[PDB]
């Protein structure tokens, strides 16, 4: 049951959203201003909850890789990006450390890869769960490789320019359909997982 | 002008963002306020130390030039075409703002000149220049932080005025508008229930009799 | 097809995103000032002033075409780089760039 | 970045001769112009210090540190106190035959208020 | 029909003020900040609107008008004076240029002389179109002469303090009834253009 | 009393003060940068992530007690030195680090 | 009638607290930090006010008070120290003078001795008017003797170390019994006034 809600009393806290949020079990977001800015289908990453994530992630942990840790890390990166955006906007852009630049760069690629959509199903509008977890695993491995490379001594522009085709191929993974792989996952993300590890040593030096 | 129903939700996030920006501006103003006096003490000692160290080397060079006769200090200034102790600019992030730093460098292109040996007075001229270079290196190394102190002293006055202006102008319009919006929403929510109760009393009064 | 283009939906989302970025940076530029604003906020601020006095200003008896409105929107949207535009597809954005 | 390597000085011939002997500033060999101001005690006017300090501080941009005497900077305290920029930075130094004082520094006046 | 309204609920969002202001075609608002300075009414382009000013300017411009450019320039400078005063009040006078300070200086005298319409005598109660067009033309000519003298080399305080009683005589020419000159245009407003033009040449050199 | 130690009420002020100082130190580290961060804000910033990742996160089938919570609070507060802990008594701080 | 006024409905503009605050002529605030600081009540100089202090000073001064002269001087030291704390925080720690350190030091001992009470002994619950009257005169004479001694040439730490047990005995005067002079007057303040007058000559020299 997927029932869309809307305001009906002239406020954002009416009894329809109060009874619908209490009677429902999943919380999905929606922004008309974000959808008008070429961000549809947009969703709220700070206000949402689901009870079937553990039960659906239990069979997905055995029959697939650890998508549940990448979902919590992807939610934590989007939660930290909103906190870093206020300090970057208020205090200034060239006043932050190099640690927040990797989280903002991973949050921009995750928001551009997941939040970015075009049309209904045109231009590769289909995405499986294994392709989404494999696409998020390259972003989490690239963010962990950039955060681990920046901790051992490395410039921010040297590592961001040292990424190169990894960020363009990871950001451009929304146009590759499932025909490239077998039925669910794409082999280019599996080769890109080793390509990110091979590019992680070149990105540090 | 403003809304009449559900308008406190923007004022709450605006007040929270104004409080977070006032807290960050207070932290940056505290860090710049500590670094300003922290550079001001070392600049205050380095001004008198560079003044005495420059006065001693100026007195020794004045005594050597007065004892020499036919002082070639104008010829030594005209004969110089390159420097020995140089400086390099560098940007250092301290408290969020970019400060100017100086790095001393040794020039091995020119150590001795054509006025360093002429006779008996050349040993006194080289003896004065040997202490003049050692006093000049500590004078530049002590005078390096003046651009950073002058930058932090200019940045702190803008940061304190911005934090005081935003913190002084942030909360009261949104709170005073949100209170009157909540009271107007309470009265508008009460009037429709009062009219429906007034119609419901006369509506139930007919069914209560029969 | 035959009475409109395909890049109008991406150009409208890019112009709405640039107008939202310029209108969002215009309110924050008054409080803090021009000392903490980057070049991205100045590009949206100049694009909001350039598109505000060009697209919104029109006559009361002349009717502008959709192709002239998309061509005028492409000139106002042509102030930033090609890599800084992400509200359109790369195939349609590369052809109409 | 590296956009300033010379050090300017505005003082007497003894302190400028010692600082030129140890090496701080010099004349650039592309224009034939010196980067220092040799002032004479009681033989030079105050109008030359404003043109030399204004030409060395506002006309030239390759100077990293601009030195100034206590008496010559005290006679030019209007233009010296009016220049509060850090590029190039101004450092108040004591002149020959005069003692160090805390009221002959432009950075001390603005550094005193808003500490 | 000219009917004034007042706030019954204490705000400008009530149905009495919005109902009478919505059905009306002309509006003349009142600012509390301009009303606190002993100036009533005070509205330039934020609380005042009129659709018949275009057809109304045809006859007054047909006789001997200059109000067609000075009204849009005075409404633009009065509308920009609040935006310059907001950033000048919030941040300070360090993030603004000399043109905004000269425009705020002309908007201060134009708001002080144009907003004050209470009158302290019998000659300060009538306001002809020739006196307002001459005062607005002299203020626009002084504002253009300050920008031209600032562009040719000059200071803002040297321009305003250099003007002085040249603008003070134009601001003080509202306490006398029109009985001099041709019919309503006295010689004090005619000589103010030659005095401002003579002071503009000496202000440049 | 009988199942809870006397230092549990005193350790909550040091843990809440360390988490409250680490919450402001997390934004202060991004605001000031990497060359203006104090050691007290860095130790509270590491104690906020270490105490947040070990004192507030737990499973669905595990069990906790007052002695395990006091030992976990002493282990989380053991990262700081003896000169930076001043929100408790010296006998409880010297007895349990 | 001492009735507390708690919040109702999560607002501060209701007519319960506003009507009770506007109808009453005496106020006594309470702070959460003041209750944790062992302060009873938690209002130093800005959380409490009273309009009946003129009649209460006329009656308590009618019996045998000396509180009428030191009543404004007692709050003036706390208002001067509280006004000097913001100037010391914002202006700088070295911007204050020697009189501000003696006034803040006298206000700290007067606030710690008078406002600092948690019922440690049997003399901290019941307090007579004679001990509170002589306690303000001892702090007023110590502040006047410290300002007059510092005005004749002396240091702040040399003046506080020159006082020593004279200022330390006033903080520990609350621990002594209230039956010092007859049954209610503190006899340590009468000899402490002459001891402070004799110590004022040694504090200056």
């Amino acid at each position: 049951i997927v029932a869309a809600v809307s305001p009906a009393g002239g406020d954002f806290s009416d009894p329809v959203t109060t009874a619908t949020l209490g009677i429902t079990q999943v919380f999905w977001g929606l922004d008309k201003k974000l959808a008008q800015r070429k961000h549809f289908p947009s969703i709220n990453t700070s206000v949402s909850y689901s009870k079937y994530t553990n039960v659906l992630n239990k069979f997905y942990d055995s029959n697939y890789p650890e998508f549940p840790v990448l979902r919590d890390r992807m939610k934590e990166i989007l939660s930290n990006a909103e906190e870093l955006e206020q300090v970057v906007q208020l205090v200034g852009k060239s006043a932050l450390s190099d640690s927040d630049k990797i989280t903002l760069d991973v949050a921009t690629l995750i928001k551009e890869d997941f939040l970015q959509q075009n049309g209904y199903s045109t231009y590769d509008a289909f995405c499986p769960i294994w392709k989404t977890f494999d696409m998020m695993r390259a972003f989490i491995s690239y963010h962990d490789e950039a955060q681990k490379a920046v901790a051992n001594g490395a410039n921010w522009s040297k590592l961001a320019d040292s990424t190169g085709d990894v960020k363009h191929a990871v950001s451009s993974s929304k146009f590759f359909e499932p025909s490239r792989g077998e039925k669910e996952v794409h082999g280019e993300f599996e080769k890109l997982l080793s390509t990110m590890q091979e590019r992680f040593a070149e990105s540090t030096d | 002008v403003f809304p009449t129903r559900m308008t406190l939700g923007l004022m709450k996030t605006k007040l929270k963002g104004a409080n977070q920006g006032y807290s960050l501006l207070k932290r940056k103003s505290e860090a710049l306020t500590k670094r300003f006096r922290d550079i001001t003490k070392r600049i205050d000692d380095a001004k008198q130390k560079m003044g005495r160290v420059m006065q001693t080397a100026a007195f020794s060079l004045a005594e050597v030039s007065y004892a020499t006769g036919e002082n070639i200090g104008y010829q030594v200034q005209e004969s110089v075409s390159t420097a020995r102790f140089k400086v390099r600019a560098r940007q250092e992030n301290v408290s969020g703002v970019y400060l100017s730093q100086f790095e001393s460098y040794i020039d091995p292109e020119i150590n001795d000149f054509r006025l360093t040996g002429l006779g008996r007075g050349g040993q006194q001229v080289q003896r004065a220049k040997e202490i003049y270079s050692r006093a000049v290196e500590t004078l530049v190394e002590l005078a390096s932080l003046q651009t950073a102190f002058i930058i932090l002293d200019e940045v702190i006055k803008v940061t304190n005025r911005r934090v005081n202006a935003i913190e002084h102008v942030i909360i009261p319009r949104t709170e005073n508008t949100i209170a009157y919006i909540n009271s107007e929403l309470d009265e508008l929510d009460r009037e429709e229930f009062y009219r429906l109760k007034k119609v419901q009393e006369k509506k139930q009064n007919e069914t209560a009799k029969l | 097809e035959g009475m409109t283009r395909k890049d109008h939906g991406d150009v409208s989302n890019q112009l709405y995103a640039k107008y939202a970025i310029g209108k969002d940076a215009a309110a924050m530029k008054a409080v803090v000032g021009e000392e903490a604003l980057s070049i991205e906020d100045k590009l949206s601020l100049e694009f909001l002033e350039k598109f505000e006095k060009t697209f919104i200003t029109q006559g009361a008896y002349e009717d502008r075409t959709v192709f002239e409105s998309l061509d005028q929107a492409w000139s106002l949207l042509r102030i930033y780089p090609k890599e800084m535009l992400n509200r359109i597809s790369p195939k349609i954005l590369d052809e109409f760039y | 970045a590296e956009k300033r390597t010379l050090i300017a000085v505005i003082a007497d011939e003894d302190t400028t001769t010692g600082l030129l002997l140890a090496g701080i500033g010099q004349i650039t060999p592309e224009t034939q112009e010196k980067n220092f101001f040799v002032y004479q005690e009681g033989k030079t006017t105050k109008e030359e210090i404003t043109d030399k300090f204004n030409h060395f501080t506002e006309e030239r941009d390759d100077i990293a540190i601009l030195l100034i005497n206590q008496h010559i900077a005290e006679n030019i305290r209007a233009r010296v106190d009016s220049f509060t920029n850090a590029f190039p930075a101004i450092l108040e130094i004591p002149s020959k035959d005069h003692p160090y004082d805390p009221e002959k520094d432009s950075v001390l006046k603005r550094v005193r208020k808003l500490f």
